[PDB]
């Protein structure tokens, strides 16, 4: 849906910012790499960075229980 | 032409930078900074300084000549008698 998705994906199509994006956590024996990865049109890089950082900040606080519950179900399904 | 999105068309260039928190704010400010300033000063010393020296010479002479004029004239009183 246009706005029927995770908040970042809903923003990905409200002004047609992203063409695709993904999140990753590449763990190593002693370290790792959290972060995100996305493709951009030439004139939309700034907006995607702004939205992405906003979501990370919004997760560092203002974390509703319902959103966490959805994440846990996704993790269970994906893991199995 | 006025937006960062579209200003020029470049290709085949790479850049490397470090975070502000990962480096010193005054790196080699004793062994590499001072000599660079000395290079800057020396490279443009003769292009500026000498002209302003002429100004100083013109300024000193002027003042000297001005005061020299107010001195009384012994040649205007020798015959006055
Ligand atoms: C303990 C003892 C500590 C001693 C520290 C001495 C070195 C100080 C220093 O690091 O200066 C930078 C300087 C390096 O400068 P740089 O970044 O390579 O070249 C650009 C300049 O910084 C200059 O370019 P800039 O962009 O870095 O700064 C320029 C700035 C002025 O920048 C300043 O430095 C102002 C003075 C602040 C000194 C703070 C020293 C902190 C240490 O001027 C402005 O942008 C505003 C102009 C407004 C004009 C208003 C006029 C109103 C009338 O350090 C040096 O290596 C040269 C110092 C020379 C000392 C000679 C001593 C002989 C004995």
């Amino acid at each position: 849906g246009v706005h029927l998705s995770s908040p970042l994906a809903s923003g990905a199509v409200a002004n047609k910012l992203c063409q695709s994006f993904q999140t990753f956590s590449i763990c190593y024996a002693e370290t790792g790499l959290l972060g995100a990865h996305f493709v951009c049109d030439r004139m939309k890089i700034d907006d995607m960075m702004f939205v992405l950082q906003g979501q990370w900040m919004r997760l560092c606080t203002s974390a509703t229980e319902s959103e966490v519950a959805r994440g846990k179900n996704i993790l269970r399904n994906a893991l199995v | 032409g006025r937006e960062f999105g579209n200003l020029t068309r470049m290709r085949h260039v790479i850049s490397y930078s470090l975070s502000p928190f990962e480096q010193r704010a005054y790196p080699h400010v004793f062994t590499k900074g001072i000599p660079n300033v000395l290079r800057r000063i020396r490279e443009s010393f003769f292009r500026v300084v000498p002209q302003f020296v002429v100004f100083y010479l013109i300024y000193t002479w002027g003042t000297e000549e001005f005061e020299r004029s107010k001195r009384k004239n012994p040649a205007a009183y020798e015959n006055d008698k």
